[PDB]
RNA sequence: AAGCCUGUGUACCAGGAGGGGAACAACCCAGAGAUAGGUUAAGGUCCCCAAGUGUGGAUUAAGUGUAAUCCUCUGAAGGUGGUCUCGAGCCCUAGACAGCCGGGAGGUGAGCUUAGAAGCAGCUACCCUCUAAGAAAAGCGUAACAGCUUACCGGCCGAGGU
RNA sequence: CUGUCCCAACGUUGGGCCCGGUGAACUGUACAUUCCAGUGCGGAGUCUGGAGACACCCAGGGGGAAGCGAAGACCCUAUGGA
RNA sequence: CGAGUGGCUUGCUACCUCGAUGUCGGUUCCCUCCAUCCUGCCCGUGCAGAAGCGGGCAAGGGUGAGGUUGUUCGCCUAUUAAAGGAGGUCGUGAGCUGGGUUUAGACCGUCGUGAGACAGGUCGGCUGCUAUCUACUGGGUGUGUAGGUGUCUGACAAGA
RNA sequence: CGCCACACGGGGUAAGAGCUGAACGCAUCUAAGCUCGAAACCCACUUGGAAAAGAGACACCGCCGAGGUCCCGCGUACAAG
């Protein structure tokens, strides 16, 4: 409920670590930054691979733990943790003020930033990231 | 004992048996195969087996890529066949093998091998222009049996 | 195997020794398996009534000892239970000596019979004195 | 070579502490078949006592013969469904909308609740019916209470509330049988919702044990032989290899048994009666004569005698439908002897 | 490349995004054709296959999607049509039609009934021994046909002896 | 074989900071008084992280790879109609390659062997008519015939093919 | 012959747990909420990378601190002793 | 004949620890590997069926009880669906046992002039410590979230 | 040592059986596309779970009084708590 967002952005058909890179690079500058459909993200690559690799990280794991999430929610959120320094004061506060929506919670539509959208014409090897959810053991609530 | 042994060339050149003693014979009979009374002249076609690699190639290996090449020269072409194969290495370089612990390191004498440079020819047939795909097919067996990838190089033959 | 239409409460372990009601000149009976029984890790292969078993000779005639010889488990002291809730306990533990066919060495059998032991082992039935 | 054998205990149940609500708390609802109702019924537990039965299954031998079957006997007085819960269907679940009260209370629900004086049930049921026109209406509950003080054998008035779901037609037809049993007064008994010779799912938070060792709680071997006269026998071998250099959290160790919940699987409902056919001589044992609504319930429950238990039409059954079984005796016997 | 592919009087061809579908008096074949930088068109009344690549795996696709689109066209004239023959040695096998899935019954002396499901639109119709799987859709019938011989597949005992089943006789 | 033993030349560590290499005596830059301003080196410029989501072009579909050197970063012999670029001989609008159709004939079942063998068990030959083709039969098949094709000719088709 | 075992159960007494009083010691380079990998003199809570991690306290059984305790008795060495 | 993966055996090296990192075998208790003994689904057959043989996928679960021997290993019996193999300081002695190896006592055989010796055998022959930190099992008290009660949700977590 | 309860079915795959199908006019299970297929994977089910720092939602009650604590009598609880 109510997040006053200085950048919008819309992970329709964008390339995920593209858009995190440059949504964390933002977070540093001062920008409280909100990524908009999460849903229909995207990650290329072979699906089998694609999912293997966020299947394992879903079954390791000890009494320490380590939380990875299933959701397209989180795996956005915690793509974003992998790019900024969260452990750091700095890191944290930037961390804080980016926060990872499915679907649009806003009235004004989000932009595309240049070089992370993905051509559908020209590609048939990638995933979205509700499939990787489906695949992971989620409830499709998108 | 694995040939990951004695494979590559790392020893000095050991082969005076006037100094080195108790050295196990040749396991190859026939260095000159086929019809020996021929001439290598009196053939249109020279298919030679070229190394790539440089290595050292035990007599037991030599014997065995020449025994399974020859033998498929004596199923296909007949025991008297229109054909004359060679092997042109020899077996000089003795090895060895220590077998205690490193105390009196210098191991006694176990075999002996050929020191082939990469690009020589280590078997070399002349036969006619119609057994040339049996010839291609009798060292496609015999590569098998040595340690290096090789090349079939057709030095005398436009006929294609 | 057939249902026994009675829940048991395997009275018998491995190396038990048991009586051979039966006149095959076998005496004194010990358990060595009970087959199709597969244990867990520390425990004594548990018989109880109405169990084909491997057994082995320990009292008798010298042509019937130390001979390997299959049995079923007639009667046994711990309480089995009928379906009316009610509990049955014979006075000792015996088995009569069986073949591949399951039919019994002998001719007459000795002592009472379980009811349960019927319906599985028929051929020892229609051979038995008394059934409980 | 080191014999196989499976690990001592399940790890299903953990962690194995106590339990925050003595009221059994459901997960797991059944799915929506026929006739729009209430998906469960609760209770407190008596004691046991035998009956003998005919046997209804068509697949036994014993189609028709006396059969003598253990049954834990709980008292079932009538609850009152109190309100109607509604659920919005938000990316993070099911989250509640708005719930629609009553004006008829029990005298003595005040001892758990703050029972509501001013409420507006009309503009709260139009927010769950504009939520529906809308199509994001989740599930549909009833907020259940139980009342204590017609058992005369358990001293607790302090009514126990817990939530129930309700299923079975349409979500439009679902949404108004609920507000019906609601305006009345909401009081329904076990006949409105289980029959006599169908499985439940009774629901239970288990006897209270305190603090025990391995051997009780994870059922792990005492000390065999020699090794259990040198100054060790309930004590288990080792917390773990050398490598890891951490006691993991699957070694059997002390630590609290009991109050747990458990959700008791397919349980045959033999009897659903009232008044003192189920009643023992002299009582029963630690809790005391029962007289009026019951049920009869096949087996064990969990929990003792006097706690609150949670009924639930089975949500996986094995065995078809066999309605109300012939049920020749019922003992009486005391069980002091 | 460029293939232009000419639509016959009795066919009609639709385009919605990567999605054809090709109406006709036998009835309606949606299909989905994608690959990398192909795009499917139609100028009126030709279906126009088009790429600026000329790589293998581009000519492998627009290959098949040819063939995608030709058979789609038959399908909607004159239709597809695949014939099948029951065929039993020691037990009387019985093939009956059950709502949208053929059923087959006491298949070797089996109790329990072997059913598939009838993929799509697809008309299976039986003539006592004989079957003809029919429809416009050729991935549904060719489905549906495969469907019904798979589902007599015995792998436990050998073929040779076990030849009861349900086999493909005609193919179109 | 060794993060092995033992020489030699040399530089370094030991006794050498600082920078880079994720960490890491010896690998790269660099030898270094204090303070300060500036430009570089090695190395690096999507984020973590100072600097390009830089430019012209091709490849890769395996997350190959994103790993200078290394006990440390593997990967081999063999295999590949995955795909890309290049050259070579030969065939082709006098219609190639493939596919589908048609024809695939008689003297004559070659002869001998043999009770028999008639394209096709074996021995030896391997010959000529009609024609646009058609083997003394290349592969299956039959006790043998028969049947099915294969060489070979014609047609359909239409562009490169091998 | 039997609880040695199958297979563990209940009980008994003194402890153990809470309250008063009394009141030590072993050990302590420093820091120290860890875990998974890696690296390093090749066996890291402390280095690198990640993961995890709100603080304090009670009981516990002892996985780890190559735990504490003892200038290894083994082995070699010393131009050592008996 | 050739090419390799492994790190379970053995061997080599002497980097690590001699101001001590407790042995073997066993036991108890926990996590794991697949190079799969059984169980599931498959391919081939010298696949009629039946019981096999050989191969593929697959580590969810299982893989037990006993006789000799300290034995690991192994031989043996009977059951079984099968009675797989390996890693975790050859898992585990601030858990256990102490039968074997390896003290001081003694005997036999061999050698030795002799003291005495033996990678020969044999009998007897000890197992310390009150847990600071951390780790996990369970149990409380505070703070944060910012007045009280009751009912829930579900990011995640565990299971065979 | 007694007694009670502990799925079926789905979803996606593996090996595998196949369908449509091209590069390669044919053929071809695969290159694009698809239908099926393991005790194995996800779901189902059971247990934990507002400290999830995005530190949650609903209903009511109260902010000078809602509610809690002490206290008292005791257990469905319990080593202190
Ligand atoms: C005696 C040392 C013991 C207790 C045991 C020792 O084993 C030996 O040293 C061989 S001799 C053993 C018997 N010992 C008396 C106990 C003979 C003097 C043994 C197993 C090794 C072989 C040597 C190193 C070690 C510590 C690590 C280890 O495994 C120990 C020493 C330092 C330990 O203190
Ligand atoms: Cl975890
Ligand atoms: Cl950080
Ligand atoms: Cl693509
Ligand atoms: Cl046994
Ligand atoms: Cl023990
Ligand atoms: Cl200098
Ligand atoms: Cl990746
Ligand atoms: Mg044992
Ligand atoms: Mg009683
Ligand atoms: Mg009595
Ligand atoms: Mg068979
Ligand atoms: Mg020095
Ligand atoms: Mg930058
Ligand atoms: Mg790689
Ligand atoms: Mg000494
Ligand atoms: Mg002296
Ligand atoms: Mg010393
Ligand atoms: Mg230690
Ligand atoms: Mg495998
Ligand atoms: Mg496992
Ligand atoms: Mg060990
Ligand atoms: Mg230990
Ligand atoms: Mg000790
Ligand atoms: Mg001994
Ligand atoms: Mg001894
Ligand atoms: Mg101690
Ligand atoms: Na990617
Ligand atoms: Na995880
Ligand atoms: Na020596
Ligand atoms: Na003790
Ligand atoms: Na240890
Ligand atoms: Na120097
Ligand atoms: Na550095
Ligand atoms: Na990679
Ligand atoms: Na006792
Ligand atoms: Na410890
Ligand atoms: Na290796
Ligand atoms: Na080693
Ligand atoms: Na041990
Ligand atoms: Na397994
Ligand atoms: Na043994
Ligand atoms: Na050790
Ligand atoms: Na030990
Ligand atoms: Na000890
Ligand atoms: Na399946
Ligand atoms: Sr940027
Ligand atoms: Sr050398
Ligand atoms: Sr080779
Ligand atoms: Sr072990
Ligand atoms: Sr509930
Ligand atoms: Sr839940
Ligand atoms: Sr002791
Ligand atoms: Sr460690
Ligand atoms: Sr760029
Ligand atoms: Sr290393
Ligand atoms: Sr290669
Ligand atoms: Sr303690
Ligand atoms: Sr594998
Ligand atoms: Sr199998
Ligand atoms: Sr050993
Ligand atoms: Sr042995
Ligand atoms: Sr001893
Ligand atoms: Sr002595
Ligand atoms: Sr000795
Ligand atoms: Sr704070
Ligand atoms: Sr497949
Ligand atoms: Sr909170």
């Amino acid at each position: 409920a109510e997040f006053d967002a200085d950048v919008i952005v819309d992970a329709r058909d964008c390339i995920m670590g593209r858009v995190a890179s440059q949504v964390a690079e933002q977070a540093l500058d001062g920008e409280t930054v909100a990524v908009v459909n999460a849903e229909r993200a995207v990650i290329t690559g072979r699906e089998e691979q694609i999912v293997e690799k966020y299947e394992k990280r879903v079954d390791i794991g000890n009494d320490n733990g380590y939380f990875y999430p299933k959701r397209p929610d989180g795996i956005f959120k915690r793509t974003i943790r992998g790019m900024l320094p969260h452990k750091k004061q700095r890191g944290r506060e930037a961390f804080e003020s980016v926060r990872v929506y499915l679907g649009n919670p806003y009235d004004e539509d989000g932009e595309v930033l240049d070089g992370t959208s993905l051509d559908r014409l020209s590609n048939i090897k990638f995933v979205t990231l509700g499939e990787i959810s489906e695949t992971l053991g989620a409830n499709k609530t998108w | 004992k694995p040939a990951s042994m004695y494979r590559d060339i790392d020893k000095p050149a050991y082969t005076r048996r006037e100094y080195i003693t108790g050295i196990p014979g040749s396991k190859i009979a026939q260095h000159k195969m086929g019809r020996k009374q021929k001439d290598a002249d009196d053939y249109p076609v020279q298919i030679s087996l070229i190394v790539e690699e440089t290595v050292q190639l035990r007599h037991g290996s030599l014997e065995a890529s020449r025994l399974s090449a020859n033998r498929h020269l004596i199923k296909e072409l007949g025991e008297e066949g229109d054909y004359k194969m060679t092997l042109r290495k020899f077996p000089h370089q003795v090895l060895r093998e220590n077998k205690d612990g490193m105390r009196a390191a210098f191991g006694k004498i176990v075999g002996t091998a050929a020191r082939v440079q990469a690009g020589e020819q280590l078997f070399t047939a002349y036969c006619n222009v119609e057994d040339a795909e049996h010839v291609k097919e009798a060292f496609r067996r015999a590569y098998n049996k040595i340690t290096p990838s090789c090349r079939i190089k057709v030095e005398r033959g436009e006929e294609l | 195997m057939e249902a026994l239409g009675a829940d048991v409460t395997q009275g018998l372990e491995k190396g038990s020794l048991i009586t051979c009601a039966d006149n095959t000149g076998a005496r004194e009976l010990k358990v060595i398996s009970v087959h199709g029984y597969s244990g867990t890790k520390n425990r004594h292969p548990k018989a109880g009534l109405g169990d084909k078993i491997t057994v082995s000779v320990t009292k008798g005639t010298p042509e019937m000892r130390r001979q390997v010889l299959e049995a079923v488990v007639v009667r046994q002291r711990k309480p089995i239970r009928r379906p009316d809730g009610t509990r049955v306990k014979f006075e000792d533990n015996a088995a009569v000596i069986v073949d591949e066919n399951e039919d019994p060495r002998g001719t007459e059998l000795k002592g009472p019979i379980a009811r349960e032991v019927a319906q599985r082992f028929g051929s020892v039935a229609s051979a038995a004195t008394m059934i409980v | 070579p080191q014999p196989s054998r499976p690990r001592k205990g399940s790890l299903g149940f953990g962690p194995r502490k106590r339990s925050t609500s003595e009221t059994p708390r459901f997960n797991s609802w059944p799915s929506d078949d026929g006739q729009p109702g209430v998906q469960g019924f609760a209770g407190y537990k008596a004691g046991m006592t035998h009956v003998v039965l005919v046997n209804d299954e068509p697949n036994s031998p014993r189609e028709g013969m006396e059969e003598t079957v253990p049954v834990t006997v709980i008292e079932t007085p009538p609850m009152r469904a109190v309100a109607l819960r509604a659920y919005e269907d938000t990316p993070y679940g099911q989250r509640p909308l708005t719930e629609v009260w009553t004006d008829e209370f029990h005298s003595e629900l005040d001892r758990t609740l703050d029972v509501p004086e001013d409420h507006d049930p009309d503009a709260a049921e139009e927010q769950i019916r504009d939520a529906h026109e809308a199509g994001d209406l989740g599930d549909l509950r009833l907020i259940t209470h139980t009342v204590p003080d017609a058992v005369p054998s358990v001293p607790k008035k302090k009514p126990d509330v817990m939530e129930t779901r309700v299923g079975g037609g349409s979500v439009s037809d679902r949404l108004d049988h609920a507000l019906d049993i609601v305006e009345d007064g909401g009081e329904h008994a076990m006949n409105d919702i289980f029959r006599a010779g169908e499985y439940a799912d009774v629901a239970g938070v288990t006897k209270g044990k305190g603090t025990q060792g391995p051997v009780k709680r994870w059922g792990v071997q005492k000390r065999k032989g020699k090794h259990a006269r040198q100054g060790w026998r309930r004590r288990i071998g080792n917390l773990g290899p050398w490598n890891p250099s951490r006691v993991r959290s699957t070694v059997p160790q002390q630590g609290q048994t009991g109050y747990h919940q458990r959700t008791e699987l397919n349980k045959r409902l033999i009897d659903i009666g009232e008044g003192d056919e189920p009643t023992v001589d002299g009582g029963f044992v630690n809790y005391g004569e029962v007289d009026g609504p019951y049920t009869l319930v096949k087996g064990s429950v969990p929990g003792p005698d006097k706690r609150l238990v949670r009924f639930r039409p089975a949500v996986r059954p094995n065995d078809q439908p066999r309605l109300d079984p012939e049920v020749r005796y019922v003992s009486n016997e005391s069980n002091q002897g | 490349p460029r293939v232009e592919l000419e639509i016959p009087e009795d066919v009609d061809a639709e385009q919605d995004h990567l999605d054809i579908t090709v109406e006709g008096d036998n009835g309606s074949v949606t299909r989905r054709l994608w690959y990398p930088d192909i795009d499917v068109s139609v100028d009126g009344d030709t279906v126009v296959i088009e790429s600026d690549e000329d790589n293998a795996k581009t000519m492998s696709t627009i290959g098949t999607f040819q063939s995608h689109i030709e058979n789609m066209f038959h399908g909607v004239t004159e239709g597809w049509e695949y014939g099948m023959e029951v065929f039993y040695s020691h037990f009387p096998m019985q093939v009956n039609v059950e709502g949208d899935e053929v059923v087959i019954e006491n298949f070797l002396g089996e109790k329990a009934p072997r059913r598939t499901t009838i993929h799509g639109d697809t008309d299976v119709e039986i003539d006592g021994e004989e079957l003809t799987v029919s429809g416009p859709d050729i991935e549904a019938v060719g489905q549906t046909a495969a469907d019904i011989e798979q589902l007599t597949r015995i792998n436990d005992k050998d073929v040779r002896v076990f030849q009861d089943g349900v086999y493909i006789t005609r193919k179109p």
